[PDB]
């Protein structure tokens, strides 16, 4: 919601409430996803300054309140701030930011992170370059100076983030990636590598000097279809935890597929179908292990740009020995979600 | 073709002139009179919305996904946010999405072209051929419908037929005034349920 | 403040900044609430999207923020996420609404909660249906389908939240709420029930499968009177804390009084007097023992409104033995206060 | 950004978005300021209210979120309320406002804190009298009743908050202070004086009843030039730690020096130069022991009055061997800084 | 009727005289000279605070509320708000709220219809009747007045008296251009007296 | 004024305009403008021109304008850390101030000062070269920024200065050949430029 626009400054303060709610076999603790309320908010503004001709100026910053918790002892669990970043677009020549934003192997696997409430699963957040990720400087650049139209590419610089948690930390990094768009297609390829820091090296599950990801994906956006696939390998990346032994770390090779096809109905409803397997490979005293394995099939129902419905089923494929525990039984939600 | 017309006849003559003016027809009264309107059509409402997965179910059979689709956001919307059917959300949305008649696995039967054999007529329940009512009930052995119970079942059908009764307070003299109400009868049965196996 | 609105769709943020301060004997360990700086401020969105002629959608988030804190280990003390639905208007036959929202008790107890700075001492907030919860869906409808112009009900069901303490805990319920409103007198009844967790079991106050808590209400709102009454009784729902064994948990019976009275003069001044008394019953180890119980004196006065400050007056009448250890102090509050 | 104004009520919602990173020696223990991100934002309101000709009512609330942090279990850190206030300003009898609000040391005080990332060392946040702390009745009153013009003075008295750490609680305290502008050219004087809380008695370092803090200032203001000098001391109230023993608490007596020149060049670079000096006194088992020791060059580049980007870099003069353990090393900062 | 009369024209005498001419009237002079006017309206905000609550007592027991109620804000808004009394918040927030003049005790009395018994004029009190000047002192029994202890009491009654006797500096003509000096003195008490009951 | 190498510089500037021109520069240049790409091209500039500009601050310090010297750090505070080190002229974009001019170093600093080129003197290969500048400009490659650049990244920066320059005046060529003295004009634009600069 643009709430100002003066002196060549508009202000964007958006927001949502996602009424929430979970459902799975028994108490949720063996499921794919919870089981329970779920509720949460959200809040961010997007401010964009011209400057001139060349220079636009713009900073974001975007935080999630949750509603499942009580007013007291647990009233914090789970907030947290999404993005907080500021930068420059230069005229023709590109746009840098830094701040807490996305990691650059997103731009590949956004092309797969459609579904209603799930999906998105090897999108970690705090792992290095895919999902989002402190202390990063972006430069990205579309339409290759003005030269070429519809290829971007973008270059990342990630800044090291040493933290009391080897999960969320990370040494210095850099990645880029690229993407061509043509009358609805699109391709898109996107890597990165990082030095793991020393606590990640002392960790029992995950092993190794440098941490890298890559990801590639093609979609088709075109006629109220969507199609799309991501394909990516991780190495000493993709967070994991043994649930048996209580140890925790990285897997060491993890080789991700996901495939999303959804249509948009001219009454309203996109129902939507997806498959993903994330498989682990030589983990630690294990050996190789699924990490995500489901179909998924769900709807969302529009009633217009600022309300919405819908239900998320996963049909989990995950076994009931699955040896680092993963979660075996199937979840499936409902929301109604008002944004502004 | 009406083989069992002897007896369809004098079964007839048992629903139309016994059963209904000392039974349905005061029932439908009093439901019209004591009843108020919310109730009523939030009961329909409520019985619809049971049958919307079986009719989501049999446009697929059939191969029409996109009015299977319609009648999924009838259920979706109804059920989740329109409580649990008694509200007809997926109507207050769009136009496209308004309540339409049953298509049920007669209407399937049929799509394909089977025949509904001889036509019966039933004490009590009126209308009946072995491809529709019953054909229908295949649509019992899968989820919403088979989660109702025997006692349900009739009262679902009970109080989905006494709605329909009672609206027709006044259409009652379009039967009088007619040479053979049952062969008007029995060709309004094969007009529905034909023109729902399309 | 309404700072949006453009394509049928109105975003209302609002806030307050309160000055807030208490005195009572002492350090107020022993008052009725508590000794020194009590400011705090509130920050929250109202949405409402028109999506056509019968449909309306809805969204709301409300936070607090505490301004007697330091910003240093201490910072987020008594932040939290007072609200956060999303819901649905249908023309006539109701409104329906999912996430933490108020229970449906509050319906009744809303009646005697206008005091300017205390009061409403039986909506416990995290205690079922009195007070805000999670995960609950609310239906509620006015003027009964068009027909009884007045007559509004409310019917809620409250899904489990499994939390970490007993005191936030609670089971499947289902509860609803009744008012008739007739040229400025109010009838309201309110019930709800709802099961307890294995963990509230296992507290050494209270016993026992299901929680019900119920209230009624007279008011009078009218030619600028207020008179309101509550009664209400809960079985193992009021939690309570015996400050001597430092055992706590929940009153397995509570009986519950409150009065108010106030007076809005044209000039500004909004005095008010209350009574409250909560009495206990069956306490474990105790027997009958009283919760509150208070005379208030007070007066809020209001510059416009944007704008008002108040003083608050507790004359305490729990006992200096209490048995649970309820403080016996009077406490005195004055607050200042900006919204928007 | 005024985001509403109507019926006499205008509320200014404001906030940025700041990418910060700091540059410093090693993993940045032995630092001024550390090394690694320091991303952060900022939102509150500003809130005013017309009541009439005379009476004016405002509230203020703003907080500062992290981006700097994960998204997991340190979520929250260095999240906080910094202001959250609420007064009414009088025609020309001045104004009185009670929360969450600066110190009146801070009238001295600011005059020195320019600098792009860094300074203001003596302004410490919950310390008494200089910064932002809770609990405080400030009244104010600009050229003295409408009859002096320039002359300011305001008086404030301190509520008691004893909270869990003795570095951030206060006993009861007044204090005032009074500046004088003329022509471009500004004095001051401030002071305060507390009871100190029984814990900050039992604190290694720093013994007495009565903290007290005052400091003065000279600044010229004019002709795109900044200069500034403050002086100031204080007893028993500058917090300090050993980070040899592991011990901390108060300096018995600090002498305090900050010194800024800046320019405002016309194409858009504000340079700036400083030096700053707090020296702690008396220091159980040390002695005289150096608490602040720099020199400062840096500068801030305005794009315009939304978007501007600074370099801060702190030539660090505490020694290897400072007793106290205060980190020698020296540290820059950059930033890119978007507001509204 | 005034039955000790002889006793007050000899203390009026005493007062009009000898003690305003060589002690009062200078340092009536150096108030309106040396003192600003914030410190005086906000001296007179200050301790016309202190009789709210007696002021408030007295209009309840003459029996309008209305005019009670307006003095308790006036106390709460200016010590609150406006700085211990010394800003009158209320009185810039409602025309409704401005300062008057006081009741206290000795209007309750009179709103009873007390007789004065007789009229007195003391030595540097001046003006003194048993019913008010004394029944005003029984508001001294409750809060704010109880508060003050003999050296507060004997400083308000002083700062106030001065702040009095310097905004009269110069209507003096209208007591030196009368044929009869004293006994408008003595009917200009029983004019403000008698207006305050009422 | 006099020109005493002027024989060797004559035998030389034959070496340049008539061999390692033809057969050397002039080809390369024109491969330059015609495969690089004008973002790769004003990129490259941009960022060549970048690690002169600390060295152009200290010297217009050095010489007393402070103005000039600051709007200079701004162009490399600018564009290193915000444009992407260099590459783009954000402090430019930004201010008309602040935009591109001729490099201010070493040499000028001493010519602002007053001391002769000593003789103009003109290398094969290099081309026109004064001990003062070509060479005296060699001391800022004592501090910051220029001092840091290795032996082979310094001369490959003169040489994309260079191969620019020539393929940015790839059709001025008449202007030269079609004067009765090339020589004496080049030489006399050495003088040229170099005096500016001492302005
Ligand atoms: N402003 C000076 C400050 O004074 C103030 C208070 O004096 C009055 O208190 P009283 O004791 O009469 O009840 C009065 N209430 C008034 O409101 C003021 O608040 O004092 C210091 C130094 O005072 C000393 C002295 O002669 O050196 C030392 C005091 O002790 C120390 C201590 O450790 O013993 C050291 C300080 O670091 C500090 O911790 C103080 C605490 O405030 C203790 O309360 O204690 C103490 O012995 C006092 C005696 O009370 C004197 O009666 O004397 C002075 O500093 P300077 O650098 O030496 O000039 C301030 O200028
Ligand atoms: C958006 C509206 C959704 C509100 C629904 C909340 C309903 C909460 O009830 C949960 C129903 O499930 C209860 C299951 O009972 C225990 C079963 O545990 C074993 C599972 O097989
Ligand atoms: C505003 C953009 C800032 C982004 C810069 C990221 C660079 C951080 O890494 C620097 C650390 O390396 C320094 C050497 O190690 C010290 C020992
Ligand atoms: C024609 C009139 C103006 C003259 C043009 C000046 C051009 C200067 O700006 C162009 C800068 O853009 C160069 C982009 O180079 C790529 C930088 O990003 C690479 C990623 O590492
Ligand atoms: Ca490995
Ligand atoms: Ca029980
Ligand atoms: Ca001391």
């Amino acid at each position: 919601a643009e709430i100002y626009n003066k002196d060549g400054n508009k202000v964007d303060l958006y927001g949502k409430a996602v009424g929430l709610h979970y459902f799975s076999k028994g108490n949720g603790e063996n499921s794919y996803g919870g089981n329970g309320d779920m509720t949460y908010a959200r809040l961010g503004f997007k401010g964009e300054t011209q400057i001139n001709s060349d220079l636009t100026g713009y900073g974001q910053w975007e935080y999630n309140f949750q509603g499942n918790n009580s007013e007291g002892a647990d009233a914090q669990t789970g907030n947290k701030t999404r993005l907080a970043f500021a930068g420059l677009k230069y005229a023709d020549v590109g746009s840098f930011d830094y701040g807490r934003n996305y990691g650059v192997v997103y731009d590949a696997l956004g092309y797969t992170d459609m579904l209603p409430e799930f999906g998105g699963d090897t999108a970690y957040s705090d792992d290095f370059f895919v999902g989002r990720v402190g202390g990063v400087a972006t430069y990205r650049n579309s339409n290759f100076f003005g030269l070429v139209d519809g290829l971007n590419f973008a270059v990342q610089y990630l800044g090291k983030n040493e933290r009391d948690t080897a999960r969320r930390s990370n040494g210095d990094g850099v990645g880029g990636s690229i993407s061509y768009e043509y009358e609805g297609f699109g391709i898109v390829g996107a890597y990165g590598a990082a030095d793991r820091t020393n606590l990640q090296e002392a960790q029992p599950l995950g092993n190794g000097k440098k941490a890298e990801q890559w990801a590639t994906g093609l979609k088709y956006d075109a006629n109220n279809i969507y199609l799309a696939a991501n394909y990516g390998e991780t190495r000493n990346a993709t967070p994991i935890t043994n649930k048996f032994t209580n140890t925790s770390g990285f897997a060491n090779k993890t080789q991700d597929v996901l495939l999303v096809a959804q249509y948009q109905f001219d009454f309203g409803l996109r129902p939507s179908i997806a498959y993903t397997k994330s498989k682990a490979k030589d983990v630690e005293g294990i050996g190789d292990v699924d990490l995500v394995n489901y179909f998924e099939v769900g709807a969302t129902y529009y009633f217009n740009k600022n309300m919405s419905t819908y239900v998320d089923y996963i049909i989990n494929q995950i076994d009931s020995d699955n040896k680092l525990g993963v979660g075996s039984d199937d979840t499936v939600a409902v929301g109604i979600v008002y944004q502004f | 073709s009406d083989p069992l017309e002897g007896f369809n006849r004098t079964m007839f003559n048992f629903n139309f002139n016994v059963v209904d003016p000392y039974v349905l027809r005061p029932v439908a009264v009093a439901w019209r009179d004591y009843v108020p309107q919310p109730a009523r059509n939030g009961l329909s409402n409520f019985t619809s919305n049971l049958e919307e997965p079986a009719v989501m179910v049999n446009y697929f059979l059939q191969g029409d996904p996109y009015k299977g689709m319609v009648h999924f956001t009838r259920f979706f919307l109804n059920t989740i946010l329109g409580m649990g059917g008694l509200i007809d959300v997926a109507g207050m949305a769009n136009p496209q999405l308004q309540r339409v008649e049953p298509h049920r696995f007669g209407s399937t039967l049929g799509h394909y072209g089977v025949g509904y054999g001889p036509y019966v007529q039933l004490p009590f329940y009126g209308s009946f051929t072995l491809r529709d009512e019953g054909g229908d009930m295949a649509d019992g052995l899968y989820p919403v419908l088979s989660w109702l119970t025997w006692p349900m079942s009739i009262g679902k059908w009970a109080v989905e037929g006494i709605e329909t009764r009672a609206q027709l307070l006044d259409s009652d003299g379009l039967l009088r005034q007619s040479s053979d109400p049952y062969i008007l009868m029995r060709e309004a049965y094969f007009q529905r349920h034909d023109f729902i196996a399309n």
